[PDB]
RNA sequence: GCUAAACCUAGCCCCAAACCCACUCCACCUUACUACCAGACAACCUUAGCCAAACCAUUUACCCAAAUAAAGUAUAGGCGAUA
RNA sequence: GCUACCUAAGAACAGCUAAAAGAGCACACCCGUCUAUGUAGCAAAAUAGUGGGAAGAUUUAUAGGUAGAGGCGACAAACCUA
RNA sequence: CCUCCGCAUAAGCCUGCGUCAGAUUAAAACACUGAACUGACAAUUAACAGCCCAAUAUCUACAAUCAACCAACAAGUCAUUA
RNA sequence: GCCUGUUUACCAAAAACAUCACCUCUAGCAUCACCAGUAUUAGAGGCACCGCCUGCCCAGUGACACAUGUUUAACGGCCGCG
RNA sequence: UUAAUUUAUUAAUGCAAACAGUAUACCAAACCUGCAUUAAAAAUUUCGGUUGGGGCG
């Protein structure tokens, strides 16, 4: 026998079927998304045609990703684009020697930060790219909200993204009373995203997080058939009575 | 960061296909690293008196292990952003009168 | 691999512990040191190896009171518990310690140097030059390593200003804080090399497996190094 | 001082919590709905547990520091 | 080889085995210290036997009974033959109120008398 | 003529269509087929290799996006068996 | 679970000479130098003595660990379910 | 006539020479009927070994070998308190 | 061949491997075996007791000092003609 | 193995980024990253032809 769907559509379908189909509109747009990310390990190419030397005919040229590994010391972490290449490498740079197998490993320097919007200080083996984009975003918070979810590649960047969306979003104090205009300030600093509170508690969580959150808001224990059944039967009886 | 590329060249498995990779793919080379470059200085707006790296008024473009160890941290410097400086500037046109 | 160590009590008694043996197996199970394996059944003494300790509530100096010399199988000298005060601990035995003899343990340095006993102890800024030692320390409150097999001693050789320079049985010289407590005398069960074998009941009893029987081939190891001394190893910190 | 005690017989630290705790006005999503323990990221912080009937089998002492016959001398019997 | 297909009784394994296995049979106590047993008097199951001397009703029945047709008991219908007249009752008068129903047998918990129905606690 | 020869049905393979299911009560993570008690540690990783090039060290469709002609074209390849 | 090694708790060794003994003969026991029987046999490795040990480098009942780019090895390239 | 055997404990599938009918056919290296069988009848009842121990702190150096002479070395198999 | 013993389970059970005596090299030392040990110790190697003794060499290899050297009980070698 | 590609994993090295004092100069500590070298492992392989049977001639 046969299939009727591809291999590659199970995962749809099990997002139509019944428990992952009552997810929001906005989460399962940005879970299906899947947007490529910002070259790093790869020089991309300027344009979609390259002059090639040796023959005076333009080619089509393209720019393919490097399958990077992403241990879990990335998730705990802030790390940039980089991460784990388990290439191979030839002996004297030559094809007619040995190809040997090299993996290379990114630099970590455990450096502290400070959040504006958290306004707690963290413990980051940040490394040195994080650390160009933080110094080019001017700021750590800017860093954090304008990078999507395809280049933190980090669960703790979408936990700080999501937090610094709901403190944005749901107003609530952050500092302390008696000085609200520092409060104030910082609220005006961060204004142009303002994310509603209904989209911003979906933000950065996982498959997993996603149907637990969903099962646990809509858990409700069964109401007793007491209360329904005497609710209909003086429903009845008003209806019979006022006729 | 390393900055490697692909060898055998990718056969262009369509423009909007995923590309198809062979094992032979694999097989890298090293052609520039992030490190091993000389360095750049940025700048960054000092809102204190110091020494004499910085004065309060003007920019001066420090070390990058400067400015993150003992400028940004310790609240003595702020980035050289496009928003700030109009304060930065207002203020010190208001300081100087005529 | 269940491998638990049988190191498990915190606190310091008399009772002897039952100890397991190892015969080379790690946390793994695979033979890492060949030569161990099948002895006699012996069991753990709980050796206190720091000499000067206050007990509770005290601070100054105290007496102590030779009880009875007995034998450890785990090494090579003999140990003997010593009483005084309020507890018992046992202690490393040297020469010429029988029963009802007094040791003096103290801490105070004097002016002059103390013409100590060869049972008390004191510290390294109170001994004449040249004077044999043993159980010499390294670091201020932290315990007797060095020079504690049998027999072994050590000879002070001069001092500067905080210092103590120690003559190590290899004949190589090592210096030490002035405040750091070390035995005077030598270790009791001499003429320990002496010892004949005679067959390989003993080996085996004391739980040493025969060498290998593959003929390996000397390399360029094998030959004699006539080396000068190494020069010696400070401990002391400087800023 | 020569300590007696062994760190790998003593009682291992457990591991550090995850990155969701140290976010000021975030609660959790972890597993205490579905009473199983998970490989999902799942691991919360369960607050203390008591008894609320003593049991001769289950009873705990409380320490010498408020014992009715605790005193401040030592005797010695 | 030993046997595979036969299931885990209590005559396979050796003098360790024996006592931990058993036939599935019900605990009524513990053990302590003493290689004894401590029965618990309230651990055992307490047959309930009633008095059956003026019973007049034959395990068999006559083949002169009629036959009628079968329909389940659902709780509608004890719903409607129970708490129906009651509640029409105190309604047609005027001193029904929505706020109180523990007057009627409904219970809001089930942690306030002894035999509950969602957990169960009567054996059967 | 003794030994022994044939008597069709459980169905078996692939198409077109359709997306297919999982507690009557008890037992099932310890010695599964066990009712009842105090350290909560357990996944996130280039597949490799044979053969072929008369050996073999570079290389050798298998990579899961519907046909075909382009086209086995430019190309990659101890510029060679091949892709 | 047979066999190499290790670990924790146990058991075994009549009698005589016992020189104090990793002493001797010798029961049970550990291994098998030789003769005779068979090689589709009792047995995909047996039958009696001539054999060495038998108070210790001995044997064994129970439980656990060391596995192939390795385990182990008083080193036979010996053993890791015929 | 042999007993170099047997009875128990330890390990091991658990019903494997008790009765009844068939014993025409089927497995005894041939027979009776039964240690190479079909169905029905029910054995074994614990006192035997297990199923074990409420916590907080603290305490436990003068072996066994008739253990009393002597003598050692491979330095050792057993206990409580508020 | 010092001895007892053990090794090719299943054609060799031995002069074969091991054993105390001897010699060489390495290590200044706290928690998972080594070792809850301290240069009379531990690990890595060669022969294998007691009696007489081990005479020479760094041109070549390795090791140690980088001072042109030391090491052979480290790999190995100790004439021919008239 | 002193036959061939190479050090893929150590300890020593030199360079570059990472910290901190220092009057136009020196010092480079504990822990991560990349390049090239030295002793151990190794990821792979072959061992040509006639030879009045084969090697030797
Ligand atoms: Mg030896
Ligand atoms: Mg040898
Ligand atoms: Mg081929
Ligand atoms: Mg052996
Ligand atoms: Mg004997
Ligand atoms: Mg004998
Ligand atoms: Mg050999
Ligand atoms: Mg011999
Ligand atoms: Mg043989
Ligand atoms: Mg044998
Ligand atoms: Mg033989
Ligand atoms: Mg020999
Ligand atoms: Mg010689
Ligand atoms: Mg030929
Ligand atoms: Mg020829």
């Amino acid at each position: 026998p046969l299939h009727k769907y591809p291999v590659w559509l199970w995962k749809r379908l099990q997002l139509r079927e019944g428990i992952c189909s009552r997810l929001p509109g906005h989460y399962l747009r940005s879970l299906e998304e899947e947007r490529t990310p910002t070259p790093v390990h790869y020089r991309p190419h300027g344009a979609k045609f390259k002059i090639n030397p040796k023959n005076g005919q333009r080619e089509r040229v393209e720019d393919v990703p490097i399958p990077i590994y992403f241990p879990p010391e990335s998730q705990r972490g802030l790390w940039g684009g980089e991460g784990w290449i388990l290439g191979q490498i030839y002996a004297n740079n030559d094809k007619l020697s040995k190809r040997l197998k090299k993996v290379w490993k990114p630099q970590l320097f455990e450096r502290e930060f400070y959040s504006e919007i958290l306004d707690k200080k963290f413990t980051v083996t940040v490394t040195m790219r994080t650390l160009d984009l933080i110094d080019e975003a001017y700021g750590l918070d800017f860093y954090i909200l304008k990078a999507s979810g395809e280049d933190l590649c980090s669960k703790f960047g979408m936990d700080l993204k999501r937090g610094m969306l709901l403190r944005l979003a749901r107003q609530d104090p952050q500092l302390h009373p008696e000085d609200p205009e520092r409060r104030a300030a910082i609220y005006d600093k961060y204004k142009e995203f303002a994310i509603p509170e209904e989209e911003a508690e979906w933000v950065g969580l996982t498959l997993e997080e996603a149907i637990e959150k969903q099962r646990l808001l809509e858990e409700k224990d069964p109401v007793p058939l007491f209360k329904i059944y005497v609710a209909e039967l003086i429903q009845q009886l008003q209806q019979q009575a006022l006729s | 960061t390393v900055i490697v590329e692909r060898w055998w060249k990718v056969p262009l498995a369509g423009e909007g296909r995923k590309p198809r990779l062979h094992r032979r793919h694999r097989v890298y080379k090293l052609v520039e690293d992030t490190k091993h470059r000389p360095k750049e200085n940025l700048e960054l707006i000092l809102t204190q008196s110091v020494e004499n790296v910085g004065v309060r008024g003007d920019l001066v473009s420090v070390k990058k292990s400067l400015g993150r160890n003992r400028l940004l941290p310790q609240g003595l410097a702020v980035y050289a952003s496009p928003e700030n400086k109009k304060l930065f500037e207002e203020e010190k046109l208001l300081r100087q009168e005529g | 691999a269940n491998f638990v160590s049988w190191k498990s009590r915190t606190k310091y008694t008399i009772t002897p512990v039952k100890m397991r043996k190892s015969g080379g197996r790690d946390h793994t199970g695979r033979i890492r040191v060949h030569g161990i394996g099948g002895g006699h059944k012996q069991r753990y003494r709980m050796i206190d190896f720091l000499r000067f300790r206050p007990e509770e509530t005290k601070s100054g100096p105290f007496e102590e009171k030779v009880i009875q010399v007995r034998y450890d199988p785990c090494r090579s000298a003999d140990i003997a518990l010593v009483a005084g005060g309020s507890r018992k601990r046992w202690i490393i035995a040297t020469e010429n310690m029988q029963a009802g003899d007094t040791i003096l343990n103290s801490n105070h340095i004097g002016r002059m140097a103390v013409a100590a006993r060869e049972g008390d102890a004191h510290p390294l800024g109170a001994l004449p030059v040249g004077t044999l030692i043993n159980n010499v320390e390294s670091e201020p409150g932290r315990g007797a390593q060095y020079i504690r097999a049998a027999g072994t001693c050590g000879v002070l050789l001069r001092k500067v200003n905080g210092t103590a320079i120690i003559q190590l049985p290899s004949k190589r010289q090592m210096q030490v804080l002035e405040t750091c407590v070390a035995t005077v005398g030598r270790v009791s069960n001499v003429d320990h090399n002496k010892r004949v074998i005679g067959k390989a009941g003993r080996n085996r009893w004391l739980g040493k497996r025969p060498n290998s029987g593959r003929w390996h081939r000397k390399g360029g190891w094998a030959g004699r190094k006539i080396r000068p001394l190494p020069p010696m190893k400070s401990y002391v910190k400087l800023p | 001082a020569y300590e007696w005690g062994v760190r790998s017989t003593r009682k291992s630290e457990p591991p550090p919590l995850d990155r969701v705790y140290e976010i000021p006005g975030l609660e959790p999503i972890t597993f205490a709905g579905k009473m199983h323990f998970v490989p999902w990221l799942a691991r919360p912080i369960f607050p203390p547990w008591d008894r609320g009937y003593k049991d001769p089998r289950f009873y705990r002492s409380p320490p010498l520091h408020e014992h009715p016959l605790y005193k401040d001398q030592a005797c010695y019997i | 080889g030993a046997d595979r297909m036969s299931k885990w009784t209590s005559k396979r394994g050796p003098r360790s085995f024996r006592g931990r296995k058993g036939r599935g049979a019900k605990g009524i106590g513990f053990l302590t210290s003493g290689w004894r047993f401590v029965q618990i008097k309230e651990m055992v199951p307490e047959f309930v036997v009633p008095d059956l001397t003026g019973f007049k009703l034959k395990p068999y029945v006559s083949y002169l009974a009629p036959e009628s047709e079968e329909t389940p008991l659902t709780a509608a219908q004890l719903f409607s033959e129970a708490v129906a007249p009651a509640i029409e009752k105190d309604f047609k008068d005027g001193t029904f109120d929505p706020d109180n129903l523990e007057k009627y047998g409904f219970e809001p918990t089930q942690e306030g008398k002894l035999f509950q129905l969602y957990p169960r606690n009567f054996l059967r």
